[PDB]
C-alpha cells in the first residue's frame, strides 16, 4: 500500500494570537493546507518571505534561530509535506544562520533570502528561458503538462521573442491544474489545445517535443514531479518525441529513489469524486481512494534537462549537484 | 410495418444516444433485429437476403461506425446464411438460419459465464490487478475469482467519464480490496501491479484493440514493467477490420466532458478534443480470454476465418 | 583574411594525416602571430571564415576551444601564443593515447565493424596489430565519397583481413561483428556523436544485437550542441559546402554508444557531459 | 502579537478571548478607556479584532479568524434591514446594502466577475469585526469597504462567516 | 401523456436583414444544414411528437424544404403538421392561434425555430410536471437556461438576461434583458440568488395555460413580454443545464458563435459528420483537427486545412491555400492561394485567386474575382459578384437589393 506516506484531509488547537508558531508561519501553513499557494517555486517564494518575516521579528544567534525555527518546519511538514525546493531552501537558510558569527545580522540574513530568491529562482528562470528558447523552433508543437511557473514562462517568452509555435496542454484530475496554464497561454496569444492525460497518446503523434516541469531532480537523474509526468514521458518516448524538463539548480535533491513509492505525498482522497457514484466511499470498507501528488520518471525517459547552468542530459545531474556544493 | 419502424428506431438510438447499455445487450438486440429481418421481409433465395442484410448492416454501421458490436453480428448472420445455404447446396433455409441464430443467441448470454469460469486460472491469492474502465465482462471475471481467492484491484478511473468510479463501487460491494485512482497514476503504481485485466470495445483483426481512452497508456505502462496485459473480451467484440487509416477509428464526444462551457472566452481560442477510444497495438497484449479459451493475440486472425467470411469483411 | 583560407588549404596539403580541426588550429595560431584588447573579435571572424570553407563539426568545435583555451587566461599575446603552442603540443598526442586505451578492448581473433574512414580507427587498429593482436575488419563503403575503400586500401598494408562491405549490408554483417569502432566527427553535449552518414543505423543495428559500439573521438571534437533528433543537427554540418536529400552527418544517440575512447581517458557517454561542463 | 482584539463599550467576550488564547483585551491585563476604535488608536498597529460585548456568545470565532489568515482578507466578519450578497463559495462578501434604497441596484462588473450572488436578508450581525492595521487609518466602513474593491492605505478582499 | 411542441419557424425580429430578404432566416444553412433541421432534430432527440411548425414569412421555401426533409416522412416519430398563415406578426399571434384551435392539451415545448441544442428535456419536464400537479397550476412555464459564463462568444451582449431565482425551488422572480445597461436594478419586493451566468437558450416548456395567458391579455407579443408582464402580477420556474449545449441564432454574431461551436463538436450528437439529417449530400469524415471533408472534395496540392474546417461535397480547393475555422459549403469552387479564416461559404462560390477573406460570410452563388481582400465582418448576400480589386472595408453588407446594403452586385459599388 502507501502506509509510510501520510494521508491528510490543523489550526484548531493553536491560539489566535499564536505563540507556539509564528503568525506568518501559521498563515503560510494554512495557505498550504487549503491550497491558496501551489507550485514548488510559489511555495518556496512564500516560505522565504515568511522566513524573512520571522527573522525581522526575531529578538535575541546561530544555534538559537535554528532550533527556534525547526518547530516551524515541523508545523509546515504537518500542514503540507515539503517539496525538495523547500527542503533545499531550509537547508541553505540553516547553513546561513550557522555561518553567521558573533541586530545587524538580521539585516544581513534577510538580504541573503533576497540574494537567494533572485539568483536561484528568478535569474535561474530567466537563464532557463534563454536556453529553452534555442530548443523551440518555428512551427513545432509543444506538449506541456499541468501548471508550471517556469514552463509557462519559457513558452511566453519564446513566443514574445518571435517564435510561432503551438502548445498542447495535457491536464489531469483532480487538481485540473493545466487550465491555469491554458488561460495563461491564451492571454499571451499562443495557440493552444487542451485535453486530459488519457488522450495523450492521441496527440503524441502530432507533438514535436514534450516540455515538462520538475519539482525535484534526484541524485540519480529521476525527475520527481506531478503525478502524470512520468506516464506522459513514457508515452512520449513510445511515440519517439523528445522530452525536455526545465528545472532550476536549487531543486536538486541528493535523495535518491527508484520507484514512485518512497516520497510521494497523498492529497485528500475526497477530491476524487466527480459530478456521483463515489460520494459514499468511506462506508465501503474495501474501497480505498488513492491520489498521489508526485511520481518519478527514470532518466532514460528524459532526453534533456534545462538548467540555469546549461542543458544537461539528465544523467549528469549529479555533476551539477557536485559543482554547486 | 412494426419491423421497419423498429429498424430506424434502432438506427436512431444508435446514432444519437444509447439504448443497450452493455455490448452483450447490443449484440442481443442486433440478433433480435436480424432474426426479425429474416422472418418478416419476403425473400426468395439467400442472394437478395444477403443483399438486404448487407445494406441494413451498412446503414446500422454508418449510423455509428465506432459501435462495431452491431457490425460484427451483421457479419455473423451473413456467415450463418452462407454456411446454412452451403449445406443445402430453397424452402427450409428460412427455418435453418433462425435455428442457427438461436444457437448464436444461446452462444451469447453465456459468454460472460465462460469468461468468468477462467478467472481462477489467471487470478491468484494476494495478487493485484489493474483495470481501466467499467467492463461487464471484466467485473464478472473479477467476481468469480473473488469468491475463492483474495486479491486487490486497482481501478484507474478513465477521465472524463469517471466510469471507474462505478466499477470500484461494484467491486467493493463484493469484498474485493479495490482502489480507485486518478489514472494520472497509471505508471506510478504500475511497479507493484501483477496483472492488468482490461475490456475492449473492439478487437481488431490483427489482435490490435480499441479500448476506452487511457488504455494504450496503460498498455505501454504494462509493457514497460513487463506486467502481463490480460484482455477479457468475447467473440462479438471481434471485428474483421484491420487498423486502416481510411475509415475513422476514434469517436469524439463533446468537449464539455473535458473543458466545461463555464470556462468563458478562452473557449474561442482553445481547441479541446476529448476522444473516447484508444488504439492498443497487439504487441502490448498478452492474452485474449475469450469465451472459448485464453488464446494469444497472434491467433486472433484465425478466429476471424471461423467467424466471418472474407467477402463479408467490408459489407 | 584571404591568405587565411589558402594557408589552411596548405596545412591540408603538406599533411592529410593531420586532422581538419588541427589544421584549423595551426592556421588560427599562425594568424594569431599577426589592439590585443578585443582580439576575440578578430579570431571569431577567422573561425567563421574557416568554417565557411570546411563544413565539419570539428573545425567549428576545435577552433572554438582555441578561441577559449586562449581566453581562459583572462603583453598577454605572448602568453597567449605560448599557451596555444602548448595546446598544439598536447593534441599531436591525442591519437596515440586513444590507440593505447582502445587497442586493449579488441579481443584476439575478433571481427570489428567500422565505418567510412578515420585516422583514429586506423590508428587504433595499427596499434592493435603492433600489440600482436589478430582480427578482421569489416568496413562499409560509405556513400557518396567512397571512403570505405580508401580506409580498406589504407588498412590492407597492415596485413589485416579487411572486407569492404556494402553500405546497405550493415544489418547483414552486424552479427558477424564482435564490436563496432567508429570515429566521431564531433561529440555533442549528451555524449552522443555526430559522424559520417550511416553511423546512426550502424549503432541502431548494433544495439539490436548488443554488439558494443565503441567511439574513438579526440578532445577537441567536443562540441556544445545538444541534438534531440536528426533535425537538431544544423544545416551547417549536415550539408557539405530524382530529388536528393544527401546529408553528410547524422546524430547517434548516447544510449547506442557503449564507450568513448577520447583523448582524456575512456569515458562512458554520460561521462562526456561534465567534460564539456568543465570547459564550459 | 498577530491579532490585538478590541472590545467596544461583558464577561462573555473576555472569556471567549481567554478561551481562544488572547493575553490582553482593550476595552474602550485589560486596558481601561462605532468610532471608538479611533480613540484606542495609540495601541500597537497589529491586526485588530474589533468586537462588541452585545449579542456575542460562544461562537467559534477562530474559524472566522481563519478567513482572515487563509485569504489575507482585508476584512473578516461574523454573522449568525440590510441585505448581504455573498459569492457562490459562501464566504466572499460582494454586496452589503440597511434598506435605504428603493431598488437593489447592483454594479454590473460584480456580476461579470462573480455571476452567482447568493442574497441573504437580515442576517444577525454578530458584533465581531476583523480588520487589518490599515483600515484603522486616521455600520461604519463595513458596507463602505465592500464597495472599495469595486481608500488605499496599504484590490482588497473581504470575507464573511455564517 | 405524449409530449408536443410548438416551433415558431419565423423569427419575428427583422434581424438577419438583408439575408432575410432572399432566404428565410430559419432555412439558411448553419454548417451545411439549415437551422430548423437542428431544432427539429433537437425535438426528435427530446422525445417530442406532434411538432407544430408555424410559418408566416416566406412559408413557401420553408414548407417545400420540410416536405423534402427527414421529419416529413412517415418513418419519423415526430409528426410536424405545418401551420401556414400570414396573420402572425409576432410570437403572441402564434400562441394566440394555438387557442381557438386547441392544438396542445398538455405541457409542450416552445422552441423558437432557430434553437440549436442537444438538451434532453426529461429531467426538466419531469421537474416541471412534478411542481405542476403539486401546487395546482401555480407554475405556467419552465425556462431552460444553460450555465454559461458572462464572457463567452455565444453570449451576444444583446440578450444577456439576468434573473433573480429562489435557489430552493428554482422559481424565477425577476427577469430583464440587459442590452444597454451598466448597473442592474432589482426591486426589493422579491424578498434569493441573482444569476448572470445564464445563456437564455429559448427552450421554455410552457404549459397550455400560457396559450390561455396570451389570449386574454392580447397586449403580449413575445416571450420576454410575457415573462416581464407576469412577474408583475402564474409562476415561471426554470431549469439550468450544465452538461448540454443550447443557444439560438438570434443575430449573425451568435450565428458565428454557434456555427463555430457545432464544428468543434460542442453539440456532440449534432456534429457535421454525424449526418443527423439523413441526406446523401452531407456526409463527412471528422479527420484530425475537426477537419471534415465531404464526399468527392478534391483538395488541392500544398493547401493546408489547419483546424475546424467543414468542406461540402464538390468543393475543389486550389493549390497552396490556407483554410481555418470555416465552413465552405456543399459544392463550390475555391481557387489558388486563398486564405479563408473564420469564413462561412454557402452552396456555390467562385473564389478566384489569392483572396484574403478573414471573418466574413459569403452566401450562396456569391462570386469573387482575383485579388480581393474582404475584411472582417463583411457579408456577401446571394448571387453577388465582387470585382478584381475591391478591398472592401470591414462590416459591409453587399446585396442585389440596393437600399438594404452598402453596395450592389458589381466591383466594390
Ligand atoms: O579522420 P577523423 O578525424 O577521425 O574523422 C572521423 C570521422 O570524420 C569522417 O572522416 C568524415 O565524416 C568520417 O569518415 C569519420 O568517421
Amino acid at each position: 500500500l502507501f502506509s509510510h506516506l501520510p494521508q491528510y484531509s490543523l489550526t484548531q488547537f493553536m491560539s489566535i494570537p499564536s505563540s507556539v508558531i509564528h503568525p506568518a508561519m501559521v498563515r503560510l501553513g494554512l495557505q498550504y493546507s487549503q491550497g491558496l499557494v501551489s507550485g514548488s517555486n510559489a511555495r518556496c517564494i512564500a516560505l522565504l518571505r515568511a522566513l524573512q518575516q520571522v527573522i525581522q521579528d526575531y529578538t535575541t544567534l546561530s544555534r538559537d534561530l535554528v532550533n527556534k525555527l525547526k518547530p516551524y518546519m515541523s508545523f509546515l511538514t504537518q500542514c503540507r509535506p515539503l517539496s525538495a525546493s523547500m527542503h533545499n531552501a531550509i537547508k541553505f537558510l540553516n547553513k546561513e544562520i550557522t555561518s553567521v558569527g558573533s541586530e545587524e545580522a538580521k539585516s544581513e540574513l534577510r538580504a541573503a533570502i533576497d540574494r537567494y530568491v533572485q539568483e536561484k529562482i528568478v535569474l535561474a528562470a530567466q537563464a532557463i528561458s534563454r536556453f529553452a528558447y534555442q530548443k523551440i523552433s518555428n512551427g513545432d508543437v509543444i506538449l506541456v503538462y499541468g501548471c508550471s511557473s517556469l514552463v509557462s514562462r519559457i513558452l511566453q517568452e519564446a513566443w514574445t521573442e518571435g517564435r510561432r509555435f503551438r502548445v498542447v496542454v495535457v491536464d489531469s484530475r483532480p487538481w485540473l491544474e493545466g487550465r491555469h496554464t491554458l488561460r495563461s497561454l491564451v492571454h499571451a496569444g499562443v495557440p493552444a489545445s487542451y485535453l486530459l492525460i488519457p488522450a495523450a497518446s492521441y496527440v503524441l503523434p502530432e507533438v514535436s517535443k514534450v516540455l515538462l516541469g520538475a519539482h525535484a531532480l534526484l541524485a540519480n537523474g529521476s525527475v520527481m514531479s506531478r503525478v502524470g509526468t512520468a506516464q506522459l514521458a513514457l508515452v512520449a518516448r513510445a511515440h519517439n518525441v523528445p522530452v525536455l524538463v526545465c528545472c532550476e539548480t536549487y531543486k536538486f535533491c541528493e535523495r535518491v529513489q527508484t520507484d514512485a513509492f518512497v516520497s510521494n505525498e497523498l492529497d485528500d482522497p475526497d477530491d476524487l469524486q466527480c459530478k456521483v457514484a463515489l460520494a459514499n466511499w468511506q462506508n465501503h470498507a474495501s474501497l480505498r481512494l488513492l491520489n498521489l501528488v508526485y511520481d518519478v520518471t527514470p532518466p532514460e525517459l528524459v532526453d534533456l534537462v534545462i538548467t540555469e547552468l546549461g542543458m544537461i542530459p539528465c544523467s549528469s545531474v549529479p555533476v551539477v549537484l557536485r559543482v554547486k556544493s | 410495418s412494426e419491423l421497419s419502424e423498429r429498424i430506424e428506431s434502432f438506427v436512431e438510438t444508435l446514432k444519437r444516444g444509447g439504448g443497450p447499455r452493455s455490448s452483450e445487450e447490443m449484440a442481443r438486440e442486433t440478433l433480435g433485429l436480424l432474426r426479425q429481418i429474416i422472418t418478416d421481409h419476403r425473400w426468395s433465395n439467400a442472394g437478395e437476403l444477403m443483399e438486404l442484410i448487407r445494406r441494413e448492416g451498412r446503414r446500422m454501421t454508418a449510423a455509428q461506425p465506432s459501435e462495431t458490436t452491431v457490425g460484427n453480428m451483421v457479419r455473423r448472420v451473413l456467415k450463418i446464411i452462407r454456411e446454412e445455404y452451403g449445406r443445402l447446396h430453397y424452402a427450409q433455409l428460412q427455418s435453418n438460419i433462425i435455428e442457427a441464430i438461436n444457437e448464436l443467441l444461446v452462444e451469447l448470454e453465456g459468454t460472460m459465464e465462460n469468461i468468468a469460469a477462467q478467472a481462477l486460472e489467471h487470478i491468484h491469492s494476494n495478487e493485484v490487478i489493474m483495470t481501466i474502465g467499467f467492463s461487464r465482462t471484466v467485473e464478472a471475471f473479477l467476481k468469480e475469482a473473488a469468491r475463492k481467492r483474495k486479491f486487490h484491484v486497482i481501478v484507474a478511473e478513465c477521465a472524463p467519464f469517471c466510469q471507474g468510479h462505478e466499477m470500484a463501487v461494484n467491486l467493493s460491494k463484493a469484498g474485493i480490496e479495490t482502489t480507485v485512482m486518478t489514472d494520472a497514476a497509471i505508471f506510478a503504481v504500475m511497479s507493484r501491479v501483477n496483472k492488468v485485466i482490461i475490456g475492449t470495445k473492439t478487437i481488431l483483426a490483427n489482435g490490435a484493440l480499441r479500448a476506452v481512452t487511457g488504455t494504450h497508456t496503460l498498455a505501454l505502462a504494462a509493457k514497460h514493467h513487463s506486467t502481463p496485459l490480460i484482455v477479457c473480451a468475447p467473440m462479438f467484440k471481434l471485428s474483421p477490420q484491420f487498423p486502416n487509416e481510411e475509415d475513422s477509428f476514434h469517436k469524439f464526444v463533446a468537449p464539455e466532458e473535458v473543458l466545461p462551457f463555464t470556462e468563458g472566452d478562452i473557449l474561442e481560442k482553445v481547441s479541446v478534443h476529448c476522444p473516447v477510444f484508444d488504439y492498443v497495438p497487439p504487441e502490448l497484449i498478452t492474452l485474449f480470454i475469450s469465451n472459448i479459451g485464453g488464446n494469444a493475440p497472434s491467433y486472433i486472425y484465425r478466429l476471424m476465418s471461423e467467424l466471418y467470411h472474407p467477402d463479408d469483411h467490408v459489407l | 583574411d584571404k591568405e587565411l583560407i589558402e594557408y589552411f588549404k596548405s596545412q591540408m596539403k603538406e599533411d592529410p594525416d593531420m586532422a581538419s580541426a588541427v589544421a584549423a588550429i595551426r592556421t588560427l595560431l599562425e594568424f594569431l602571430k599577426r589592439t590585443i584588447q578585443g582580439l576575440r573579435a578578430n579570431l571569431t571572424s577567422a573561425i567563421e571564415t574557416l568554417c565557411g570553407v570546411d563544413s565539419s563539426v570539428a573545425v567549428s568545435s576545435g577552433g572554438e576551444l582555441f578561441l577559449r583555451f586562449i581566453s581562459l587566461a583572462s603583453k598577454c599575446k605572448k602568453i597567449m601564443i605560448e599557451r596555444g603552442e602548448l595546446f598544439l603540443r598536447r593534441i599531436s598526442l591525442s591519437r596515440n593515447k586513444i590507440a593505447d586505451l582502445c587497442h586493449t578492448f579488441i579481443k584476439d581473433g575478433a571481427t570489428i565493424l567500422t565505418h567510412a574512414y578515420s585516422r583514429v580507427v586506423l590508428r587504433v587498429l595499427e596499434a592493435a596489430v603492433a600489440a600482436k593482436k589478430r582480427f578482421s575488419v569489416y568496413v562499409t563503403e560509405s556513400q557518396p565519397d567512397l571512403s570505405g575503400k580508401k580506409m580498406a586500401k589504407a588498412l590492407c598494408h597492415l596485413n589485416v583481413p579487411v572486407t569492404v562491405v556494402l553500405d546497405a549490408a550493415v544489418g547483414y554483417i552486424m552479427e558477424k561483428a564482435d564490436l563496432v569502432i567508429v570515429g566521431a566527427e564531433g561529440v555533442v553535449e549528451n555524449g552522443g556523436i555526430i559522424n559520417k552518414i550511416g553511423t546512426n543505423q550502424m549503432a541502431v543495428c548494433a544495439k539490436a544485437q548488443n554488439k558494443p559500439f565503441y567511439v574513438v573521438a579526440e578532445s577537441f571534437k567536443f562540441v556544445r550542441l545538444f541534438p534531440l533528433n536528426q533535425q537538431d543537427v544544423p544545416d551547417k554540418f549536415k550539408y557539405k559546402a530524382l530529388k536528393e536529400e544527401h546529408p553528410w552527418v547524422d546524430y547517434t544517440a548516447p544510449s547506442l554508444i557503449t564507450l568513448l575512447f577520447t583523448d582524456l581517458g575512456v569515458l562512458t557517454p554520460s561521462a562526456v557531459s561534465d567534460e564539456l561542463i568543465k570547459l564550459y | 502579537m498577530e491579532f490585538q482584539a478590541v472590545v467596544m463599550a461583558i464577561w462573555y467576550p473576555l472569556n471567549l478571548l481567554e478561551r481562544v488564547g488572547f493575553e490582553e483585551v482593550i476595552v474602550v491585563i485589560v486596558c481601561i478607556p462605532a468610532d471608538s476604535l479611533r480613540y484606542i488608536y495609540p495601541k500597537l498597529k497589529t491586526d485588530v479584532l474589533v468586537l462588541s460585548c452585545d449579542l456575542i456568545t460562544d461562537v467559534a470565532l477562530h474559524e472566522v479568524v481563519d478567513l482572515f489568515r487563509a485569504y489575507d482578507a482585508s476584512l473578516a466578519m461574523l454573522m449568525r434591514r440590510d441585505f448581504i450578497g455573498v459569492d457562490s463559495t459562501g464566504k466572499r462578501l460582494l454586496f452589503m446594502a440597511a434598506d435605504l434604497d428603493e431598488e437593489l441596484v447592483i454594479k454590473g462588473s460584480i456580476l461579470q466577475k462573480h455571476p452567482r450572488i447568493r442574497f441573504h436578508t437580515g442576517l444577525v450581525d454578530a458584533h465581531l469585526y476583523c480588520l487589518k492595521k490599515y483600515i484603522v487609518d486616521f455600520s461604519e466602513l463595513i458596507p463602505y469597504l465592500v464597495r472599495k474593491q469595486f481608500a488605499s492605505s496599504q484590490s482588497l478582499d473581504i470575507y464573511s462567516f455564517i | 401523456p405524449p409530449l408536443q411542441a410548438v416551433l415558431v419557424a419565423d423569427s419575428f425580429d427583422r434581424r438577419f436583414f438583408p439575408i432575410s430578404k432572399d432566404q428565410p432566416r430559419v432555412l439558411l444553412p448553419l454548417a451545411n444544414v439549415a437551422l430548423i433541421d437542428y431544432t427539429l432534430e433537437f425535438l426528435t432527440a427530446t422525445g417530442v411528437q406532434e411538432t407544430f411548425v408555424f410559418c408566416c414569412w416566406k412559408a413557401a421555401q420553408i414548407k417545400e424544404h420540410l416536405l423534402k426533409s427527414k421529419w416529413c416522412r412517415p418513418t419519423s416519430l415526430n409528426v410536424v403538421r405545418i401551420i401556414t398563415s400570414e396573420l402572425y406578426r409576432s410570437l403572441g399571434d402564434v400562441l394566440r392561434d394555438v387557442d381557438a384551435k386547441a392544438l396542445v392539451r398538455s405541457d409542450f415545448l416552445l422552441v423558437y425555430g432557430d434553437v440549436i441544442s442537444n438538451i434532453n428535456i426529461t429531467r426538466a419536464l419531469e421537474e416541471h410536471r412534478l411542481r405542476r400537479k403539486l401546487e395546482k397550476n401555480v407554475s405556467v412555464m419552465t425556462m431552460i437556461f444553460k450555465e454559461s459564463s458572462p464572457s463567452h462568444p455565444t453570449r451576444c451582449h444583446e440578450d444577456n438576461v439576468v434573473v433573480a431565482v429562489d435557489s430552493t425551488t428554482n422559481r424565477v422572480l425577476h427577469f430583464q434583458k440587459t442590452q444597454g445597461l451598466r448597473r442592474f436594478a432589482f426591486p426589493l419586493s422579491l424578498f434569493v440568488e441573482v444569476r448572470y451566468d445564464l445563456l437564455d437558450c429559448h427552450i421554455s416548456i410552457c404549459s397550455p395555460q400560457v396559450a390561455q395567458l396570451f389570449t386574454d391579455n392580447f397586449d403580449y407579443q413575445t416571450r420576454d413580454d410575457f415573462v416581464r408582464g407576469l412577474l408583475v402580477n402564474n409562476q415561471i420556474h426554470m431549469h439550468v443545464t450544465a452538461k448540454e449545449y443550447g443557444a439560438r441564432v438570434s443575430n449573425l454574431h451568435m450565428y458565428s458563435a454557434v456555427c463555430a461551436d457545432v464544428i468543434r463538436r460542442w453539440v456532440y450528437p449534432l456534429t457535421p459528420e454525424a449526418n443527423f439529417t439523413d441526406s446523401t449530400t452531407q456526409s463527412c469524415t471528422h479527420s484530425r483537427h475537426n477537419i471534415y471533408r465531404g464526399p468527392e472534395v478534391s483538395l488541392g496540392h500544398g493547401s493546408i486545412l489547419e483546424e475546424n474546417v467543414l468542406l461540402g461535397s464538390g468543393t475543389v480547393i486550389g493549390s497552396n491555400c490556407f483554410i481555418t475555422n470555416s465552413v465552405i459549403g456543399p459544392g463550390c469552387h475555391i481557387g489558388d492561394n486563398v486564405v479563408l479564416d473564420q469564413t462561412y461559404l454557402w452552396q456555390g462560390v467562385r473564389v478566384a485567386a489569392g483572396a484574403q477573406i478573414h471573418q466574413s460570410l459569403l452566401c450562396d452563388n456569391a462570386e469573387v474575382k482575383e485579388r480581393v481582400t474582404l475584411k472582417p465582418r463583411s457579408v456577401l448576400t446571394s448571387q453577388v459578384v465582387v470585382g478584381p480589386n475591391i478591398t472592401l472595408p470591414e462590416g459591409s453588407v453587399i446585396s442585389l437589393h440596393p437600399p438594404d446594403a452598402e453596395e450592389d452586385e458589381d466591383d466594390g459599388e
